[PDB]
């Protein structure tokens, strides 16, 4: 392959080894499913104890990430439990990146990151504004990317993308400009969707 | 007769010679509306100074997207504007959205909160094009009062 | 001399001795069976005995660290917070919790 | 690789100390900032007035749309609603009826300056060749009924600059 | 040194025009200079060129007075100038009625026109389809 | 015991109870520190409608929720935050449509 | 009276000429074409402002104050071109008992522009660019008089018309050495257009006797500001420059005269282009902490040399 | 610099508590690419950032890149570099031009930004757009490098040398910056690795960590980079690192210019990039794919991906989750606005309002990072 | 005479003002705002004293100004009266102006 392959598997074989370090250690608390595929490592958590965990490969000999830095949250209705948190991390000293997930349905509260971890909390503000998953023991939850009198939360994949209150006149009233008008301009909707599987083995037995 | 239709020209010939703008800094049509300051392709001191404060300004130039929490923002500078103002929405975020437009926080057009006079259709809006923004205006400003 | 973060690199040696020991005893109260103890010890038994073997030199600095002995007091440090914080929630010995629905796929 | 920003106090001891404590008490660095911009005046400013002179450009570049058409009349845009698809903004609009009898090709062709972030995009999806984007900069109007293009007409009308697409695209076949 | 720079803007008044063409050169036009000029343009543009000042720059090139029907000499636009801006001005080096052939197609605009903005008989928004007929007999 | 919330059952409608209680003694502070708009009276009144219609009380989950959400959208004025008289006015006021009936939006046509 | 009115006119267009300056040789320094379009070279800019910002501007604040804000523009002209009438001059209009103690008080007096119309909005936000103009100045009265007394105590008494007599031969550039580079900086004490400065420009904070201000108050707040900038670049020009006197041809001194003040007009632009603003806090501690004490040091060497060598008016 | 809106809690007239209510330009980026397809959400990434155009992109092409497992063509590996580093001339600019407006410096603004759009003219001749250009594409690089560039570029970078050095003789060598930004916000302990800035600050200050010398994107560490790192976490170093940063910078532009194999543009696959336009008028196969690259485009394998290139300010973690369709299901981008912002709560501590302005400047929030 | 050159240019100032008020009217709607430059509603409502910072450093201002005034004799005194007699005197207030400054040294505030 000269423009075929990307880049040939090498480190993968040590990367492995992270798999199986926190898997020995085999809590039913923390472990669960443990995924490694392309150069990265993916961890999901039980949602009882998430602290807990952030404070594992912080401070630690052989793992030394400390840094949290990226913190992301899936909207999938698929599955019986809706939201996924993803908490992205990288080492400084060592020099990787591993990734930590939770599977709760967290309409429900579950536990925050700031104790272990001081900017998180400005990122447990944006999941609270787009999805609504409240985080227990949080100092000042304060809205970012929704407006003032928001209702709902603007990126669920259960209401539509124009918004229920979206357009603003400013009309016969002096000042107050306003919210209650649901009209736009139309969106199309491309029912696009290409027969046969593009990908072997992916596929899934009914 | 002949003095009055001369003097309301040039009382509209201060308008043709000078107005400041202000610095909106919206978007990345903000950055363009400082390439207007940018030696290369100026209006400084041709007719453009900048200065800020929107007590003092003649022309507010809306530079990029507007969104429901900077709609009650914007709404009242224009208003804090003096009475003979003008309006210049530049560029596609500013005329209804660059992409956006079906999204949820973005008003559409700037017309939906403010009036507009002069359009620049412009994403990354060149300098040459912007250029027409404050040209045009001159140009539009023709009569004022006739009784 | 003078070090890269704001922590000053203070000269003293056997510092970082004292804490490596530290974390030793707190390991051994509760936990025995599981693997934290047993795989935690190794690491810092082979650490020690490269601060034993070496007399102030820089190389001690950089056996896996390389930013001075300021940077590597730090991880140990935070040593004892984040041992006091594994026996006080129980994690590593206990497992027992539920599992999650069955589904990965996307 | 290591830069370093610390100087680690370049005075020592008599000389090196009395010229740096010398730039502090009164100012020469100062007049040394002064002298700077001094230059740099008295160079010759590189300014260009637009109602007579013009920047400078290159020969693939995007403004205001246009289609093309070719040398023995016809239209060359096909109906496709493939440069709809592309679209990110989605401002190209495109329905299509059977044109008497034989072609077919077009009847709704509306591009909304609302819209549209200029990405070229359309310019090349398109296996024709009829969005050949021109250099256009003139663009203002009073309302957005004004600025927003109709059923082609309008982009047919970009005939006063086709003259320039057709020097354009002759740079554009076998890229640069 | 000094007496040359004196004479070099004496020698570019009396060169282009003179008194009266001076004057239009300074209060209509914001820049002075004089060199070589192409000529040939539709309308009646001057168009200079082969001018060395500054990187991105070909001479003054000047505006129309009443191009098509403005009847305009104090106000000037980007709207002056036939199908020919990519040429000379910017992008191409070759000059548009010199050396670089125009493309005859038979179908383009033989009349340059100026945008109107503000002034009648502009830009209109249009109607396409004909959409679903409705019929009622008696 | 998952998942907790915040409190039981019985204990959240005494949570709802005292969020009425601080945002009932802002309604008079929103019309002198902020704008005049409309009525104190009428004001009070706008309060007590957003309440019936949010109440159902089935599941603590649910209700807990709404105290965390009522503690960012009525803590707007709490700390003191601009809203520029547009935010905060819940009620329609250019939006005069109110018709329930199958003789009435049939003749306006909809649905 | 003629003279007053020969005094105001042809100066409010010197403050209107200005300008022209404050963005040509401001442009220039910046690499950048100021005026061109409006006149041959951008002269009929300068008058179309007074069309513009006058006839058409209409403003007035919201929640305001009583009579005081629109007291403060008549406060900010009615102060700052009175100051022109001691000036020596060739000749000055009634010359002063003693010339630059009117200087010194109505320079003062004129800070108070900017002091009441931190009460022109009720709002808090204007106060705070009042506040800091409070202290950008306050701290600088305190050398201004100090500075004054030690090239006083060299040459003559507070007398204006003694002070273009005594450099007959030699500025007093050479002699007040020290105490000259002072005065680049000392003369910034008013709200200047500047890099040492005050609260007046934007850069960080909101404009200050602006926000709060129209265009018609707004406007005549630079009629007054950039005026300051032109008389103490003339008091510059009396106090540390001279050249020549002559009595008998009045014409050989307003030729040279004005060529000393234009220099040093210059040179105020050249320091707000080329350097940042120097901090609210930061301000207080080049004077006060490290220029106080060289000031004093050098009035405590200016007592000295009379009584060591005979210099007594 | 508009929109941050900070509320400010003072107790005087310096800072006890500053909480920015920002989040005000949020143009919701992250529910309206879920509706497009790979092509379609492109251009996008340009439009986040307002400073960084080649640098954006490089970051979502490399990710689709990784899910793919295609590798790009070793000529448009270099000009992704060459364009990568272009871009910190623009970034590094404004990170001091704005920052010198901001405290009131009028000169600095002006000097570089006639050289500005003599650099914009580059990005005009490679791409019809002037600011944000869809050059940088999955498949490689879009279209060729023209003749009358590589003249250009070569002497550009000649004359910049001095260009760059005139700036510090104007500004670090003078009174007023080492007066004024010293000793603000000094922020180096392990807090500031608890804040996660990535780009500068524990690079600008502290930790001597890059992801160009460690973690290699297209053809690193065959060339020669030099990163800037300082003693205390102020401003003024905060500053220097960014300009000697500027300085060295010209070396790996200069490396790129020499070091240029001759061959592809976009990636030999008609399945990821399209065909050229004399290629697909003749031939079938490539019309076929030409066709289908669009509508219905690129078709992703699934697997949720991770990848961030040292941006001038910080990271672009952008994170694609990946289904059948041609359609990415939500994507974060996580700029460095978020990291920046977080920590003004720290960085404000006993100071005065004045500096507080220096403080965005040297963190250089521009408002166009904060969006997801 | 004095009063007729300065009430000359007062009344031609003030006069000024009159022109800017009177020609420019059209309309005054509900328009205007408190804080503006910035923009959106005031959340700090008329007046609060935030003081402080400067407190010490303005007070010794007002002490100050007394010793610059009585240093004004200087250069109109030292013209009848003996040298010597004035040379210990004339330095004795500067010397102690110097001494008070060199106290403010040893903690200035928080200026
Ligand atoms: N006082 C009240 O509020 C009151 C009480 C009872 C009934 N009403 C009724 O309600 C209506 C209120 O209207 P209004 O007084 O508010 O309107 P208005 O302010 O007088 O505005 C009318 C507009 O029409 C134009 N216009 C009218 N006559 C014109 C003419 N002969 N030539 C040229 N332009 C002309 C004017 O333009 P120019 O300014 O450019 O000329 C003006 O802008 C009245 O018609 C009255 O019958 C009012
Ligand atoms: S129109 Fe384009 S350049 Fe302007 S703000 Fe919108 S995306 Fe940015
Ligand atoms: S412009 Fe081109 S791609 Fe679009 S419909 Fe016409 S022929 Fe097809
Ligand atoms: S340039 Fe881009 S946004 Fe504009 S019409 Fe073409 S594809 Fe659509």
């Amino acid at each position: 392959r000269p423009t075929v392959r990307p880049r040939n598997d090498v480190a993968h074989k040590q990367l492995s080894a992270f798999g199986e370090y926190v898997a020995e250690i085999l809590p039913k608390y923390v472990q669960q499913v443990q995924v490694s595929c392309f150069n990265e490592l993916e961890i999901c958590i039980h949602p009882d104890g998430v602290i807990p965990v952030l404070t594992f490969l912080r401070d630690h000999s052989n793992a030394q990430f400390k840094s949290l830095a990226d913190l992301t949250a899936v909207d999938i209705p698929t599955r019986q439990n809706r939201f996924e948190i993803v908490y992205n991390l990288l080492s400084l000293r060592f020099n990787s990146r591993i990734r930590v997930k939770t599977y709760t349905d967290e309409l429900t509260p579950i536990e925050s990151s700031v104790p272990v971890y001081k900017a998180a909390n400005w990122y447990e503000r944006e999941i609270w504004d787009m999805f609504g998953v409240f985080f227990a023991n949080h100092p000042d939850l304060r809205r970012i990317l929704t407006d003032y009198g928001f209702e709902g939360h603007p990126f669920r994949k259960d209401f539509p993308l124009s918004g229920y209150v979206e357009l603003r006149y400013d009309d016969e009233v002096k000042r107050v400009v306003a919210e209650p008008v649901e009209l736009a301009q139309e969106f199309r909707k491309f029912d696009l969707n290409s027969p046969w599987e593009a990908f072997p083995a992916y596929r899934q037995p009914p | 007769e002949y003095v009055v239709a001369k003097l309301d020209d040039l009382i509209n010939w201060a308008r043709r010679s000078s107005l400041w703008p202000m610095t909106f800094g919206l978007a990345c049509c903000a950055v363009e509306m400082m390439h207007m300051a940018a030696p290369r392709y100026d209006m400084d001191r041709f007719g453009v100074v900048f200065r800020a404060s929107p007590r003092q300004s003649d022309v507010m130039i809306v530079a990029g997207t507007l969104t429901n929490k900077m709609a009650p923002a914007l709404r009242k500078v224009y208003d804090q504007m003096p009475e003979p103002r003008y309006v210049v929405s530049m560029g596609s975020c500013a005329n209804g959205g660059g992409y956006y437009h079906y999204s949820y926080s973005v008003v559409r057009g700037c017309d939906r909160i403010v009036p507009v006079d002069i359009y620049v259709p412009g994403c990354p809006p060149t300098a040459e094009a912007l250029l027409y923004g404050i040209l045009q205006l001159q140009k539009k400003i023709k009569r004022e009062k006739r009784l | 001399t003078g070090l890269v973060g704001l922590a000053v690199c203070e000269t003293p040696h056997e510092r970082l001795k004292i804490l490596y020991t530290k974390i030793l005893d707190v390991l051994g109260h509760i936990p025995k069976n599981a693997a934290y103890r047993k795989y935690t010890e190794q690491i810092t038994n082979e650490k020690l005995s490269m601060v034993k073997a070496e007399p102030d030199v820089k190389k001690l600095e950089e056996r896996l660290q390389g930013g001075q002995i300021e940077e590597v007091i730090l991880q140990a440090e935070n040593e004892l917070s984040l041992a006091r914080k594994m026996i006080q929630w129980k994690p590593w010995e206990p497992l027992v919790e539920e599992p999650p629905a069955s589904q990965w796929k996307w | 690789t290591y830069k370093y920003v610390n100087l680690r106090e370049p005075s020592m001891d008599m000389k090196s100390v009395t010229d740096r404590a010398a730039q502090t008490l009164l100012w020469t660095e100062l007049i040394r900032g002064l002298g700077m911009t001094l230059s740099y005046l008295f160079r010759e400013p590189a300014t260009i007035n637009y109602p007579f002179e013009k920047g400078p450009l290159s020969p693939r570049f995007r403004g205001e749309h246009a289609l093309r058409r070719y040398p023995s009349g016809e239209e060359r845009c096909i109906a496709c609603k493939l440069c709809e698809a592309v679209c990110p903004a989605q401002a190209i609009t495109i329905e299509a009826e059977p044109r008497a009898d034989g072609s077919r090709r077009t009847t709704r062709y509306d591009i909304d300056m609302t819209k549209c972030i200029y990405c070229g995009f359309c310019q090349e999806a398109c296996p024709v060749d009829a969005i050949v984007e021109g250099p256009n900069f003139e663009f203002s109007t009073e309302t957005h009924e004004e600025l927003l293009y109709n059923k082609e007409k309008l982009l047919n009308n970009g005939d006063k600059w086709e003259a320039e697409i057709a020097a354009n695209i002759q740079a554009d076949y076998l890229y640069r | 040194e000094l007496l040359q720079v004196l004479k070099r803007g004496l020698q570019q008044v009396s060169g282009h025009g003179g008194l009266r063409g001076y004057l239009r050169v300074l209060f209509r036009a914001n820049d002075v200079r004089v060199g070589t000029l192409v000529g040939e343009d539709k309308y009646g543009n001057k168009y200079y060129e082969d001018n060395k000042q500054f990187f991105g720059r070909h001479r003054w090139v000047i505006y129309t007075t009443e191009m098509n029907g403005k009847n305009t000499f104090w106000d000037v636009d980007g709207s002056m100038v036939p199908p020919e801006w990519h040429r000379w001005l910017h992008c191409m080096t070759d000059d548009p009625p010199t050396v670089k052939p125009p493309t005859a197609r038979k179908f383009i605009w033989t009349n340059h026109k100026f945008n109107l903005s503000g002034t009648p008989q502009q830009y209109v928004p249009y109607s396409t389809t004909r959409k679903k007929i409705q019929e009622w007999v008696p | 015991v998952k998942p907790i919330f915040s409190r039981d059952m019985n204990e959240a409608k005494r949570r709802v109870r005292e969020l009425y209680r601080a945002w009932y003694r802002e309604v008079p502070n929103t019309v002198h520190l902020f704008q005049l708009d409309i009525s104190v009276k009428q004001g009070r009144d706008k309060v007590r409608e957003m309440f019936k219609k949010n109440a159902h009380i089935t599941d603590p989950r649910v209700v807990d929720l709404l105290v965390i959400k009522g503690k960012m959208e009525l803590e707007e004025t709490i700390k003191v935050w601009k809203q520029r008289t547009h935010v905060m006015r819940f009620f329609h006021e250019t939006e005069a449509p109110r018709p329930k009936d199958f003789l009435s939006k049939f003749y306006v046509g909809h649905d | 009276m003629i003279n007053i009115l020969m005094l105001i006119i042809p100066i409010l267009l010197a403050v209107a000429f200005l300008t022209l300056v404050e963005r040509k040789v401001l442009g220039y320094m910046q690499l950048r074409k100021g005026p061109n379009v409006v006149g041959p070279y951008g002269l009929l800019q300068p008058i179309a402002d007074a069309i513009k910002l006058f006839i058409k501007e209409p403003l007035r604040p919201a929640t305001s104050s009583a009579s005081m804000f629109i007291l403060a523009p008549i406060m900010a002209l009615g102060l700052a071109l009175t100051m022109w009438i001691p000036l020596p001059m060739p000749y000055p209009l009634i010359n002063m008992n003693l010339g630059v103690l009117f200087m010194l008080a109505m320079s003062s007096l004129a800070v108070y522009s900017i002091l009441w119309s931190g009460w022109a909005s009720n709002s808090k936000y204007a106060l705070i660019g009042a506040l800091r103009a409070v202290a950008q100045t306050i701290s600088y009265e305190v050398t201004l008089a100090i500075i004054l007394l030690s090239v006083l105590l060299m040459s003559g008494s507070f007398t204006l018309s003694t002070l273009i007599t005594t450099q007959e031969q030699m500025w007093l550039i050479l002699p007040a050495w020290p105490l000259a580079m002072m005065w680049f900086i000392s003369t910034l004490a008013e709200t200047n257009r500047a890099p040492f400065d005050l609260t007046e420009g934007e850069s960080e904070l909101v404009s200050g006797f602006n926000v709060e201000y129209a265009a018609g108050p707004f406007a005549l707040f630079f009629m007054a500001e950039y005026a300051n900038i032109i008389m103490m670049n003339i008091f510059t020009a009396i106090l540390f420059l001279g050249t020549s006197h002559n009595p008998h041809m009045p014409e050989l001194y307003t030729i040279n005269f004005t060529i000393k003040s234009l220099l040093l007009t210059m040179s105020f632009l050249w320091i707000r282009a080329s350097y940042p603003r120097f901090r609210y806090d930061q301000l207080m501690h080049l004077l006060w902490k490290n220029f106080l004490p060289l000031t004093l040091a050098l009035c405590m060497w200016h007592v000295s040399l009379p009584i060591l060598t005979s210099g007594i008016p | 610099h508009g929109v941050l809106r900070l509320v400010m809690e003072l107790s005087g007239e310096m800072v006890r508590k500053c909480d920015p209510h920002i989040g005000l330009l949020h143009r919701g980026t992250e529910k309206l690419i879920e509706y497009k397809t790979y092509l379609q959400a492109l251009p996008y990434f340009d439009r986040l950032d307002y400073v960084s155009m080649m640098c954006n992109e490089q970051a979502y092409s490399l990710a689709v890149e990784k899910l793919l497992n295609i590798r790009p063509p070793p000529r448009a590996q270099w000009i992704r570099v060459l364009f990568g580093e272009i871009t910190r001339l623009l970034n590094h600019i404004m990170a001091v031009t704005t920052h010198a407006l901001d405290i009131g410096a009028m000169t600095p603004f002006f000097w570089m930004f006639e050289e500005r759009e003599k650099m914009f003219e580059f990005y005009e001749r490679v791409s019809g757009a002037r600011m944000h250009a869809a050059y940088v594409r999955p498949g490689g690089v879009h279209q060729d490098l023209p003749l009358g560039l590589m003249d250009d570029i070569y002497e550009f970078s000649k004359n910049f040398s001095l260009r760059i050095d005139e700036l510090e003789e104007m500004l670090t060598n003078n009174r007023i910056w080492r007066n004024r930004t010293v000793d603000i916000g000094i922020v180096t302990a392990e807090d500031a690795l608890n804040y996660g800035f990535s780009g500068v600050m524990l690079r600008g200050s502290g930790i001597q960590w890059d992801l160009r010398k460690t973690q290699p994107y297209d053809v690193y560490d065959q060339v020669e980079f030099d990163v800037p790192i300082g003693s205390r976490g102020d401003c003024y170093d905060r500053y220097l690192c960014r300009v000697e940063e500027m300085r060295q910078s010209i070396r790996i532009i200069s490396q790129c210019l020499n070091k240029m194999p001759p061959g592809e543009i976009k990636v030999d696959d008609a399945k990821v990039s399209p065909p050229k336009r004399a290629e697909m008028k003749t031939s079938m196969e490539s019309l076929i794919h030409h066709f289908k690259l669009y509508t219905e485009g690129y078709q992703v394998p699934p697997g949720a991906t991770y990848t961030a290139i040292e941006a001038p300010k910080g990271e672009f973690g952008v994170y694609l989750v990946s289904d059948g369709s041609s359609r990415p299901y939500r994507c974060k981008i996580k700029a460095p606005g978020f990291a920046h912002l977080a920590g003004l709560d720290k960085m404000s501590k006993g100071h005065m309002l004045a500096d507080v302005v220096a403080i965005i400047g040297t963190q250089d929030i521009v408002f166009g990072e904060v969006d997801r | 005479n004095l009063m007729l050159a300065l009430l000359t240019n007062f009344t031609l100032a003030t006069l000024l003002v009159i022109i800017a008020f009177w020609l420019p009217q059209l309309n005054v709607y509900s328009e205007k705002t408190s804080p503006y430059e910035c923009g959106f509603d005031p959340m700090g409502s008329a007046r609060l004293p935030f003081s402080m910072k400067f407190f010490l450093v303005a007070i010794t201002f007002l002490l100050f100004d007394l010793e610059i005034a009585l240093l004004l004799p200087l250069p109109w005194a030292s013209q009848t009266a003996n040298l010597n007699t004035m040379l210990t005197m004339a330095l004795f207030l500067i010397i102690l102006l110097a001494v008070s400054l060199a106290y403010e040294w040893t903690q200035k505030g928080l200026e």
